[PDB]
RNA sequence: CCGCCGCAGGUGCAGAUCUUGGUGGUAGUAGCAAAUAUUCAAACGAGAACUUUGAAGGCCGAAGUGGAGAAGGGUUCCAUG
């Protein structure tokens, strides 16, 4: 009924959050009885408690917008917010030169 | 706090053994006058001093 | 008899005119609801996950205009509930909502 | 205990009561008040449906800023609402009267309630916390109900 | 516990924004409106808008509703009812 217990675990046990813990919906009179660590990781071998994988923050996109800027393109006047001098400074052009 | 003096630590120790209720048996006396613990101390109704 | 089975496209979008940006995919949830006890005089309606998520599809604000469902009416098992029929509301993923009439399916 | 009213023979009557039960007062009286004259099914009957807003409870005495409804009418009042607690506190002791009703050998479905009485139980201190650091009170507001059945054709 | 004859007094209440205790009308009234938002199925159970689990849709968005400590708290910690 109350599986707040063997989710914490499972956390500490996978080492991530109780965000990606999945216990098994179907098969919860298992879990229900964990009562320890050792038979949590038991869960795992059995295969009911299992670690969800990461959500898709994808930056391919990101990848692809900055392949335009290498190109100049997104960076007309109408895309500076800061100055000249802020963008790409005059102290370090100096240095280069 | 977690940063503890000893004297202090006594103190807390006496206050925890004198927060438990009457036994069951206490008010089946011939003498019987007490029919709970009136001095029962909460964390957050009373502030224990200090 | 009783365990009739049939096909139904919804307009949410006519059932769903002037409600609030954050009860719409609540109310087409209440519309699809209401909806399974007027055609399919059941007390017990149980809408499927499946068509929650397609609900859902574009969030809370935005709901799909037109739906199309397969609305099922069955008997029950025993732990005997103060009704017997229920009606299963499932999810039919169309392409197409043109010339749609209602189907009379076969179990 | 000893009851409000004595029925006309203790043999056609069987007995229910309920000391400080956890409802309204106001709400209650009034829905024992519509009980007051109707046969042991006709009640039930009648409360279910106050519990699923099909048939209402005219509250009549303690009415100050109780809204109006179409099903009041049946009564000949304006005013009505449909107390779900305190129609569902007093079919738990139609089910305790109903009972005594079949342990006495009474018939089931001849019993009309003849006497009901709601009288108020002491009140339950809780307090609410209000401007400028002023504390008043939120007080509970229980009820005692018993009720007589008697056999009718 | 009381009548009569004497004696004695902290001896008679409607008031004092009197004191203490209790209860009314107001009244089932005002109210339970700060910071976007919840829906579906199943489980345990006498009982589900809220509990737990899965699936959705969301918020905080690394100067955070995150992970930790100082001061303060003092068992609030954790399990089983």
């Amino acid at each position: 009924s109350m599986l707040r217990l063997q989710k914490r675990l499972a956390s500490s046990v996978l080492r991530c959050g109780k965000k990606k813990v999945w216990l098994d919906p179907n098969e919860t009179n298992e879990i229900a009885n964990a009562n320890s660590c050792q038979q949590i990781r038991k869960l795992i071998k059995d295969g009911l408690i299992i670690r969800k994988p990461v959500t898709v923050h994808s930056r391919a996109r990101c990848q692809k917008n900055t392949l335009a800027r290498r190109k100049g393109r997104h960076m007309g006047i109408g895309k500076r917010k800061g100055t000249a001098n802020a963008r790409m400074p005059e102290k370090v052009k100096w240095m280069r030169r | 706090s977690s940063h503890k003096t000893f004297r202090i630590k006594r103190f807390l120790a006496k206050k925890q053994k004198q927060n438990r209720p009457i036994p069951q048996w206490i008010w089946m006396k011939t003498g019987n006058k007490i029919r709970y613990n009136s001095k029962r101390r909460h964390w957050r109704r009373t502030k224990l001093g200090l | 008899n009783e365990v009739v089975t049939r096909e139904y496209t919804i307009n949410i979008h006519k059932r769903i005119h002037g409600v609030g940006f954050k009860k719409r995919a609540p109310r087409a949830l209440k519309e699809i609801r209401k909806f399974a006890m007027k055609e399919m005089g059941t007390p017990d309606v149980r809408i499927d996950t499946r068509l929650n998520k397609a609900v859902w599809a574009k969030g809370i604000r935005n709901v799909p205009y037109r739906i199309r469902v397969r609305l099922s009416r069955k008997r029950n098992e025993d732990e005997d509930s103060p009704n017997k029929l229920y009606t299963l509301v499932t999810y039919v993923p169309v392409t197409t909502f043109k010339n749609l009439q209602t189907v009379n399916v076969d179990e | 205990v000893r009851y409000s009213l004595d029925p006309e023979n203790p043999t056609k009557s069987c007995k229910s009561r309920g000391s400080n039960l956890r409802v309204h007062f106001k709400n209650t009286r009034e829905t024992a008040q519509a009980i007051k004259g109707m046969h042991i099914r006709k009640a039930t009957k009648y409360l279910k449906d106050v519990t699923l807003k099909k048939q209402c409870v005219p509250f009549r005495r303690y009415n100050g800023g109780v809204g109006r409804c179409a099903q009041a009418k049946q009564w000949g009042w304006t005013q009505g609402r449909w107390p779900k607690k305190s129609a569902e506190f007093l079919l738990h002791m139609l089910k305790n009267a109903e009972s005594n009703a079949e342990l006495k050998g009474l018939d089931v479905d001849s019993l009309v309630i003849e006497h009901i009485q709601v009288n108020k139980a002491p009140k339950m201190r809780r307090r609410t916390y209000r401007a400028h650091g002023r504390i008043n009170p939120y007080m509970s507001s229980p009820c005692h109900i018993e009720m007589i059945l008697t056999e009718k054709e």
